[PDB]
């Protein structure tokens, strides 16, 4: 029942403020120095902060200054991240961890250790957005030179800027299925999603042959339709 | 541009050993402990070393840490599947006054034959410049192990801003998928007349290009 919960994430808008806070059971929470640290998706861990046990020793990163502190209360085993001025880099999951144990030893003295971050949290999604219900713009990959290699040329559909999650994607009505690649969107720093699908087709079948991505987006009640052919 | 230096990722075959390296200077690991985390899909980071070299209870004795100057290494023996993580080193840096992490090491246990991927770079279409807005799309198909650094050019030069890349992904055939966006204006688009997608993977580079005459 060693435990650390964050909470008091969420979706916010730019600008705006949060409380992070971080619950602590089964120790001693006074005794021990903690950290936040923060994961963007996709991204390496980057510390935020650090505090003291008894809360008069901090230190963060230079990039929060002025908009983010780190505190906590003993009295309520919490300890709390004030962010200020939220911006877009700041999207990510929030971690707090233990650290430092504080203690006396069976004859008085005062003893510490450092772990490093030796119990983390199980994480709290901070979203920095004003994303919200939005149907793609589709745009034709054409096929070329350049995405040609002898027989075989590749074509695609673009979907931009949707939100949210998911968009479908067919081919002249799902008839064709052989090579059709539709990838992983990508979450941009607006909060709106992007992906785009590719069908590989033979280079002799460019002039005859019809090609149509069918985009389907159901929380927008969207759909397109769109022909994909070379470029004059 | 992570202060500490690891490498994007290793790879080695069940039951083989592998280890993966953290560089940095005299104000981090050269003198200040390091530690090193394990963090499996979707959950949190977990401590594997501490002081160097130490391990947490009920960490086994397959993970090992060491240290030579401005350099330290995490060693695992044993492999097994369960192993198939990302990697990060920590220390503490004295000139910054702050934790400092590894950029992360993905470590993939070799389940199939590396494969090289696939990459098609297309330009903005006309329709979208129409639309006052300009996206490259780097698609990159068919690789294995699930890890690539893309790195894109504007006339040679490096261009970071505007960049967009997903987390590589498994497709039906196992092997993985990415792609990576570039967002331009058309007036930077058709400014310059090159830009290119280099695509790095287990060591073998390509790289494509486009151009507004195109």
């Amino acid at each position: 029942q060693v435990q650390l919960v964050e909470s008091g994430g969420g979706v916010v808008q730019p600008g705006r403020s949060l409380r992070l806070s971080c619950a602590a059971s089964g120790f001693t929470f006074s005794s021990f120095g903690m950290h936040w640290v923060r994961q963007a998706p996709g991204k390496g861990l980057e510390w935020v902060a650090v505090i003291s046990f008894d809360g008069s020793i901090k230190y963060s990163v230079d990039s929060v200054k002025g908009r983010f502190t780190i505190s906590r209360d003993n009295s309520k085993n919490t300890l709390f991240l004030q962010m200020n001025s939220l911006r877009a880099e700041d999207t990510a999951v929030y971690y707090c961890a233990r650290d430092r144990l504080n203690y006396y030893d069976s004859s008085g003295y005062y003893h510490y250790k450092y772990y490093g971050m030796a119990v983390w949290g199980q994480g709290t999604t901070v979203t920095v957005s004003s994303a919200s219900t939005k149907g793609p713009s589709v745009f034709p990959l054409a096929p070329s030179s350049k995405s040609t290699s002898g027989g075989t040329a590749a074509l695609g559909c673009l979907v931009k800027d949707y939100f949210p999650e998911p968009v479908t994607v067919s081919w002249n009505s799902g008839a064709l299925t052989s090579g059709v690649h539709t990838f992983p969107a990508v979450l941009q720093s607006s909060g709106l999603y992007s992906l785009s699908s590719v069908v590989t087709v033979p280079s002799s079948s460019l002039g005859t042959q019809t090609y149509i991505c069918n985009v389907n987006h159901k929380p927008s009640n969207t759909k397109v339709d769109k022909k994909v052919e070379p470029k004059s | 541009q992570s202060v500490l230096t690891q490498p994007p990722s290793v790879s080695a075959a069940p039951g083989q050993k592998v280890t993966i390296s953290c560089s940095g200077s005299s104000s981090n690991i050269g003198n200040n402990y390091v530690s090193w985390y394990q963090q499996l899909p979707g959950t949190a980071p977990k401590l594997l070393i501490y002081d160097n070299n130490k391990r947490p209870s009920g960490i086994p004795d397959r993970f090992s840490g060491s240290k030579s100057g401005t350099s330290t290494t995490l060693g695992i023996t044993g492999l097994q599947t369960g192993d198939e993580a990302d990697y990060y080193c920590g220390t503490w840096d004295s000139r910054l006054s702050a934790v400092v992490f590894g950029g992360g090491t993905k470590l993939t246990v070799l389940g199939q034959p590396k494969a090289n991927p696939t990459v098609t770079l297309f330009p903005p279409s006309s329709e979208e410049l129409q639309a006052n807005k300009a996206t490259l799309v780097c698609l990159i198909s068919d690789f294995y192990p699930g890890a690539v650094t893309v790195a894109w050019k504007a006339d040679g030069s490096p261009v970071k801003a505007g960049v967009e890349t997903t987390k590589p992904s498994k497709q039906s055939n196992n092997k993985y998928a990415a792609s990576s966006y570039l967002s331009l204006t058309p007036e930077q688009w058709k400014s310059h007349r090159s830009y290119s997608c280099q695509v790095t993977h287990e060591g073998s580079t390509v790289e494509k290009t486009v151009a507004p005459t195109e």
